[PDB]
């Protein structure tokens, strides 16, 4: 039902190796659809999904210019941030920003987001009100003061409630055969003896989209959270995702264990067992 | 801060000896973004390996998928070799058909 | 479509 659009900016300094690299990537849900990289032979916002290719030159020109402007702004920002933390000119540092909008089945705004991090630590975030900020430390308070003075929150609210939702809706229509199609996991349980008295049961979910999924093991109907090995959801490379959950069980007790799968592509949760 | 990479090595499709497939090495949860990833065929670096565009999760850590086309056998052994500022030496993760 | 350019940090 619900959908999100997100942009991810990464600016990385690299003293002695040129000016900071700026990359911007845009997603609808788990589908990347645009990318800009300041290191490219010829930097421009470029399509990464077929449904965005139909946008005209005016579109690509706007996005390229914004991204070239950002390349410069984020460089100046990294210099400011180095100063705020009294850091050496010799070290490399990273500034990240993630922003965008969430909409429900009816296409209406659920909420907007704009958050930044410096060297992997939260730095400043636009609050859910789209009008005020939460600064992580005294450095970020300096940024907050600048942003307040520049009426940045007003600009973000206008974007998040306006263009963000409008264009997300347009993308969802233009890419409706994929963006609005949930592919359910293909599920199966494998069995791997460890010893004469224990075996691993591994419950697999393959070929699903979007990435969000829940895989849990129960023993006699009791959840096995602490005793489950759950790998991170990983991309297959064909838009879909994979995940598994494993539990070590006493030999001959395999039928007491059930794997439970929830995915938006499934009408009702699935229960599976090892089928020898 | 610095975060060390998680590494998963796996195939796009269920592995079938003699059938063309994709070998994946997914690196994630790391910070900063500079990372060295090689795919190995019996200890040797595969030359044409693509990767996804740098992005990152909600917790700010980076992730990348490195992938190459391959055709698995009973013989050939595959691995992913990863270097990062957090590691004192490269980490090698063997492809295991069941993982 | 992209968000707005704005204040340096």
């Amino acid at each position: 039902g619900s959908h999100s659009m997100r942009y991810f900016y990464t600016a990385m300094s690299r003293p002695g190796r040129g000016e900071p690299r700026f990359i911007a990537v845009g997603y609808v849900d788990d589908t990347q659809f645009v990318r800009f990289d300041s290191d490219a032979a010829s930097p421009r916002m470029a399509p990464r999904a077929p449904w965005i290719e139909q946008e005209g030159p005016e579109y690509w020109d706007r996005e390229t210019q914004i991204s070239k402007t950002n390349t410069q702004t984020y460089r100046e920002s990294l210099r400011n941030l180095r100063g705020y933390y009294n850091q050496s000119e010799a070290g490399s540092h990273t500034l990240q920003r993630m922003y965008g909008c969430d909409v429900g089945p009816d296409g209406r705004l659920l909420r907007g987001h704009d958050q930044s991090a410096y060297d992997g630590k939260d730095y400043i975030a636009l609050n859910e009100d789209l009008s005020s900020w939460t600064a992580a430390d005294t450095a970020a308070q300096i940024t907050q003061r600048k942003w307040e003075a520049a009426r940045e929150a007003e600009q973000w609210r206008a974007y998040l409630e306006g263009l963000c939702v409008e264009w997300l809706r347009r993308y969802l229509e233009n890419g409706k055969e994929t963006l609005q199609r949930a592919d359910p996991p293909k599920t199966h349980v494998t069995h791997h003896p460890i010893s004469d008295h224990e075996a691993t049961l591994r419950c697999w979910a393959l070929g699903f989209y979007p990435a969000e999924i829940t895989l849990t093991w129960q023993r006699d109907g009791e959840d096995q959270t602490q005793d489950t090995e759950l790998v991170e959801t990983r991309p297959a490379g064909d838009r879909t995702f994979q995940k598994w959950a494993a539990v070590v069980v006493p030999s001959g007790e395999e039928q007491r264990y059930t794997c439970h799968v929830q995915h938006e592509g499934l009408p009702k949760p699935l229960t599976l067992r090892w089928e020898p | 801060i610095q975060r060390t990479p998680k590494i998963q090595v796996y195939s796009r499709h269920p592995a079938e000896n003699g059938k063309s497939n994709f070998l994946n090495c997914y690196v994630s949860g790391f910070h900063p973004s500079d990372i060295e990833v090689d795919l190995l065929k019996n200890g040797e670096r595969i030359e044409k390996v693509e990767h996804s565009d740098l992005s990152f999760s909600k917790d700010w850590s980076f992730y990348l998928l490195y992938y190459t086309e391959f055709t698995p056998t009973e013989k050939d052994e595959y691995a992913c070799r990863v270097n990062h500022v957090t590691l004192s030496q490269p980490k090698i993760v063997k492809w295991d058909r069941d993982m | 479509i992209l968000g707005p350019p704005g204040s340096v940090y």
